[PDB]
RNA sequence: GUGAUGCAUGGCCGUUUUUAGUUCGUGAAUGAUUUGUCUGGUUAAUUCCGAUAACGAACGAGAUCUUAACCUGCUAAUUAGCGGCGAGUACACUGUACUUGCUGCUUCUUAGAGGAACAUUGUGUGUCUAACACAAGGAAGUUUAAGGCAACAACAGGUCUGUGAUGUCCUUAGAUGAACUAGGCUGCACGCGUGCUACACUGAUAUAUAUAACGAGUAAAAUAUGCUUGCAUACUUUUCCUCCGCCGAAAGGCGUAGGUAAUCUUUAUCAAUAUAUAUCGUGAUGGGGAUAGAUUAUUGCAAUUAUUAAUCUUGAACGAGGAAUGCCUAGUAAGCAUGAUUCAUCAGAUUGUGCUGACUACGUCCCUGCCCUUUGUACACA
């Protein structure tokens, strides 16, 4: 269903051409199989967002959060902890006082970025102060994108 | 909406001076109104001209009260 | 060769450039498919049915779309590509079919060629609303 | 109040009308036969 | 050409009274995949009637307390509701829709002495009465509002007593039997 | 206490002879004067006392004084 | 005294010499009262 | 090294400063300009930072603080501004006015436009106070510079 | 070489003053810069006392900036500006090379 | 002197009052007065047409400008770009997302400037006059809409607690001046406002793409020495928003990039109503939160009167609502947020901005309240 006919000339030369949420879902699928990363055993007792006020109830919140943060890396080669916090902002209800938008929790994203640095898929550098993909990261995520493209095209 | 006596009398004062220069064309009759008049507001500069054209479409049909 | 065209409608202003090629169309790095709303995707698809993908199969129209509402992006991009194809027909490819091209767009509607100038207003004094007053007591 | 149970046209709504079930277990039985809401085949 | 929710194109409609036809205004210009276009009504007397009846519900069933002001979910509920209409009944969802809007309007009401209703208010009170059937059929009714809709539109379109709108129409006509 | 030194009075007495126009400000809490290494609090009392003697005049303003020195002013405070 | 560089006391309107209804927008350091009559000379052109 | 936006408020408030300076001082003559007699003010401002409607307005306060007849004073001023070339004139003197009841009278000639942006750009007004024996008497004056051209001025040879 | 003011006619006249000297002297002169105007606005209540209807007024200041560059001698351009600039207008100088 | 007097005053303001009203010269009709200023038609409006003992004027209304819009292939590119090629990182095959750098170029990101909207063209109603209708081009046809300026006269409206604006009366060493300690307007049977939070599945919940604008932003730290943590003296600038990289669940803490600012937050992008699929599938329910002690960090010298604030425990009313009553016709009501002010800390206050673009009126005088004409008055404090 998610496909529609394409009469215009495409490139399919990268990952931004393909779907985003299903691509990160399939990335989580490959991530379960290869399991280079941990869960970790630290995320289970702290809620994702201050204004979430609920447990995530997925057994995969961390697993899809890493996927989304990687997609944000791919899109923006210059982002920071403040950027991810704003990207993850959520409402918060203060009872008798009005709702207000407030950012996410910094430590969860900081641990995700440190795990990504350990995985080496991303790196830092003074110039381009945000997170920038390595060229190996480019080739791996691009062949991943081509694999994802083909597995749904044919 | 109607039109104010200020613009009505400003429309009457002109025409009588160079009717030999006024002609049928609406755009020409517009242009000559600022070409000859002294009004500083462009909204008048076309608003009075509208009524001037409304007056000359009454000629060659009956008396038009003036000129 | 290369023409750069603009579309201004509501908040979003679309920019496109019709270039020589085979039909490569690009929306940022995205294509015309991942913006999300398949409802507006077909709204942009309407001209391609009006004209045809065969003619689009010989020119490249790059697009950068940035800022503004979801509706305004699509509504600006349709006008931008229409102006681009009109400019290419006027300049490089063909004029006689451009004559009918304008006619077949305008037959569908005038909204494509030029959009609307509706926009919001400065909210007025008196209460939270622009035209609503605080509740009064006696 | 609730009295429907999972115990015993794969449309969720029509099958729920036919069998007086909860909607979660109605989609459960949908999965049981076939294998937010979707466009139909 | 177009497809309502990629499914419907309403290429065949009922005659009805032929008068409500101009009010319901189903045509290519008003054809759309989903409601909640940028349509405007604040200039004249027609374009409110020009707006498609599908939009006339996606914007009119919306009010209940907190639930006010949520219209994307109104398109959601109508999209699902159209599914359930053609699923629980063998007829076109939009066709039985037109049937319901046609036969769900009060033919007269005194309102200070009985007086006939213009087709505009004929459509208007039909929409209003079915939507206020929806609200009290979603409150304290066990079943969800979607299946409540799937019940009420068929109840009003086939002349079944279960629809709130038809009971209110009978009450509203009954005032004529006392005044006129 | 707040005893005003004679040397302080004399220093202020030459600070306005050297120029002829002075502003003293109503507010006395400032730790220093822009052109006076002096505590201000001891200077407006005496300037106002002098103004009460019809020798220096003040047109007054908001948060400013803008005194003026008269023709008959350099003589009385010289000694 | 009990002076500090904080609160409503460390600053006040520069003509009325009062701490009530003082506006510091762009550090203007004036009260609404006297400001409403100085608005034109200072440059605040009541427009729309 | 302050921001230019902040500096705009600064020179606005300073300009208002020197404005109230010269309004508090200037009563013996009219206006002879501002510098970007003279010695006292030059030193004062330096050490501090380190045919006229207004003339007739101040002439009004000068004519009535001394107890001269209010009516004749106003009439003299309404002669003064025409003979200078004022297109019209207006003057109000409101207050105790010899009686335990406030009273106000008006002496108007000419157009005296009173509403609009072209009204404000042409009309010239001024207000003043006059501390008297048993209260203060407010003065208002208005003088029109004759017609850049007025919006409603139309004429063709 | 940038200019600051609030009333547009001042910058317009002192900017028309700019390029005539450059045309006369045939200098290596960069093109003009036309920045969006800044608007400074505040709101304040009328009615000194609390009595009556609460009513407020809104204000506005339009602030106008442009930037130029010239490969001309600093002293000569400074003087040819100072000759025909208004104190109500502020100027900054900078140079180019090519 | 924030002591009395706003019924002694100024100024300002709020009301009659955003309506359509007000006045004069001359003429005419014991006097107060009348006409002009009107039977009628029209209207945003004594706005105009017309009749007319009036003729001619002035104010008010009218209008002007900002916001949106099209052009001026004008004017040009800072802090906006467009390219083009310089090498490519992966693919196509006879250009592409991610990058470096400058210059062929300025409709594009923009403002200097004016223009364009003028019952505009024809098909109609109207005494063929004032005015009003359709269709159309056109972004712009209800003055293109929305913003402000408010005449005459009045109120014994509010304020002398805003002022060194101010009369008169009243007071100063046991102040009616200033400062300092603590307290109060947060305390409460209740009542009324302005508001803030639910009564769910049109919703309760987790993931994320597509998200804009008005916005707003720079007289003190710490170190060393001497005396013995504190005082005195010396050196940078901390004293705004902050980005980043770290620490802490968080609050918050640490060291730094940027910027006095289309340049740094931030803007090839800042909130929410979202989204499509996923847990639930209206069962006082898991909804919803009146309600708690325990505390942790910031704000200020001081948080007790739990300022603010992170978590766990809490589980009142609530089935769409007594008599009554408010506001409101277009990107507006409402929902949803959010900017700014007051700011050391605190919106549940006030003033702006944006998203979603709802149900129906080309109206009426029934209520309420105004305007005009005639009429009756024993009312004039009306």
């Amino acid at each position: 269903r998610l496909l529609e006919p394409v009469p215009f000339v495409k490139t399919n030369n990268c990952i931004k051409d393909v779907d985003a949420d299903l691509f990160i879902r399939s990335y989580a699928t490959h991530l379960k199989l290869h399991n280079k990363i941990t869960y970790p055993k630290w995320c289970t007792f702290v809620k994702t967002g201050k204004g979430r006020k609920l447990a995530p109830l997925n057994e995969d919140w961390y697993f899809i959060r890493a996927s989304s943060i990687l997609r944000r890396l791919y899109l923006h080669p210059d982002i920071g902890v403040g950027f991810l916090r704003r990207q993850f902002s959520s409402k918060q209800r203060r009872g008798v006082a009005p709702n207000h938008t407030s950012l996410a929790s910094g430590k969860i994203l900081r641990s995700i970025l440190q795990q990504l640095e350990n995985l080496g898929y991303v790196e830092q550098n003074p110039k381009k102060k945000g997170r920038r993909l390595t060229t190996k990261g480019e080739n791996a995520i691009n062949n991943f994108a081509r694999y994802i493209n083909k597995k749904v095209y044919n | 909406r109607v039109r104010t006596k200020t613009i009505k009398r400003a429309a009457r004062q002109i025409v009588e001076k160079y009717y030999a220069k006024l002609t049928l064309d609406f755009q020409i009759n517009k242009k000559i109104t600022e070409e000859v008049a002294i009004i500083p507001s462009k909204r008048m500069k076309n608003k009075v001209a509208g009524f001037v054209t409304h007056l000359m479409k009454r000629i060659q049909k009956g008396p038009v009260r003036g000129i | 060769k290369r023409v750069q065209t603009f579309g201004k409608k509501k908040t979003a202003v679309a920019v496109a450039t019709v270039t020589n090629g085979k039909g490569l169309i690009k929306l940022n790095g995205k294509n015309l498919d991942l913006v999300e709303p398949y409802i507006l995707k077909t709204k942009v698809y309407e001209p391609l049915w009006l004209i045809g993908s065969g003619k689009l199969k010989n020119l490249d129209i790059r697009i950068r779309v940035k800022g503004g509402g979801q509706t305004s992006q699509i509504y600006a991009i349709r006008q931008a590509i229409g102006k681009g194809i009109i400019s290419y027909y006027q300049k490089y490819v063909d004029e006689s079919t451009k004559k009918e091209l304008k006619d077949v767009l305008l037959r569908y509607d005038r909204s494509l060629l030029v959009g609307d100038t509706r926009r919001c207003e400065p909210k007025k004094f008196g209460g939270k609303g622009a035209r609503a007053r605080y509740q009064k007591s006696y | 109040k609730l009295n429907h149970a999972v115990f015993i046209v794969i449309t969720p709504s029509a099958i729920a009308e036919k069998y007086k079930v909860n909607l979660s277990v109605a989609r459960a039985v949908i999965n049981h036969l076939a294998d937010s809401q979707k466009l139909y085949t | 050409d177009i497809k309502l929710f990629k499914k419907w194109s309403y290429e065949e409609i009922n005659i009805a009274d032929l008068s409500l036809v101009d009010c319901i205004a189903v045509s290519q210009k008003a054809c759309v995949y989903t409601p909640h276009t940028a349509g405007r009504y604040q200039k004249k007397r027609f374009r409110k009637a020009l707006c498609p009846i599908v939009e006339r519900l996606v914007n009119s069933m919306m009010m209940h307390g907190r639930n006010n002001g949520k219209k994307l979910k109104a398109i959601r509920i109508v999209a699902y509701a159209f599914e359930i209409i053609h699923l629980m009944t063998g007829e076109n969802p939009l066709q039985v829709f037109v049937n319901a809007v046609q036969k769900g309007g009060p033919r007269e009401d005194s309102t200070r002495q009985a007086v006939d209703v213009s087709p505009l208010r004929r459509v208007n009170q039909a929409i209003y009465l079915i939507c206020t059937g929806a609200r009290n059929a979603a409150f304290r009714n066990i079943k969800s509002i979607s299946e409540c809709l799937a019940e009420e539109i068929i109840n009003c379109a086939n002349e079944s007593s279960s629809s709130y709108a038809i009971k209110k129409k009978d009450e509203i006509e009954r005032v004529a039997k006392a005044n006129r | 206490y707040s005893y005003i030194p004679k040397q302080n009075k004399k220093l202020i007495y030459e600070y306005l002879f050297k120029e002829g126009v002075i502003v003293v400000e109503k507010d006395a809490k400032i730790p220093r004067h822009p052109h006076l290494n002096v505590p201000n609090l001891h200077i407006m009392m005496t300037l106002k006392s002098l103004k009460s003697r019809n020798y220096v005049e003040e047109k007054y303003n908001w948060k400013h004084q803008y005194f003026i020195l008269n023709n008959e002013g350099i003589e009385y405070l010289r000694e | 005294v009990h002076p500090k560089k904080y609160g409503q006391g460390s600053r006040q309107c520069r003509v009325c010499s009062n701490k009530h209804a003082i506006i510091r927008k762009y550090n203007i350091n004036i009260c609404r009262q006297c400001f409403r009559e100085r608005a034109d000379i200072i440059g605040f052109k009541k427009y729309r | 090294p302050i921001s230019k936006k902040r500096k705009f408020i600064n020179d606005g408030v300073f300009q208002a400063e020197l404005n109230e300076f010269l309004a508090r001082i200037l009563a013996e003559d009219g206006y002879s300009g501002v510098e970007v007699r003279i010695r006292e003010l030059t030193s004062l401002v330096q050490k501090r930072f380190f045919l006229c409607a207004m003339a007739q307005a101040e002439s009004l306060r000068y004519k009535l603080l001394k107890g001269l007849a209010v009516r004749r004073a106003c009439y003299g001023v309404l002669r003064h501004i025409m003979e200078s070339g004022a297109k019209g004139c207006e003057v109000i003197v409101s207050g105790k006015l010899r009686a335990q009841r406030a009273k106000s009278m008006k002496f108007r000639d000419g157009y005296l436009i009173s509403t609009g942006e072209p009204s404000k750009r042409f009309v010239n007004t001024a207000t003043r106070s006059a501390q008297l024996k048993q209260g203060v008497l407010g003065i208002k004056v208005k003088i029109m510079l004759p017609t850049s051209i007025l919006p409603d001025n139309i004429s063709v040879l | 070489i940038a200019l600051t003011s609030k009333n547009l006619r001042a910058i317009e006249k002192v900017c028309s003053d700019i390029m005539k000297g450059a045309k006369e002297k045939n200098l290596n002169v960069s093109g003009p810069v036309r920045l969006p105007v800044k608007t400074l606005r505040i709101t304040t209540r009328k009615s000194p006392c609390g009595e009556g209807t609460n009513t407020w007024d809104r204000f506005e200041l339009r602030i106008y900036k442009r930037l130029i560059d010239l490969y001309s001698q600093c002293e000569v351009v400074t003087q040819m500006t100072s000759i025909n600039i208004d104190p109500v207008v502020e100027v900054e100088v900078i140079i180019t090379d090519s």
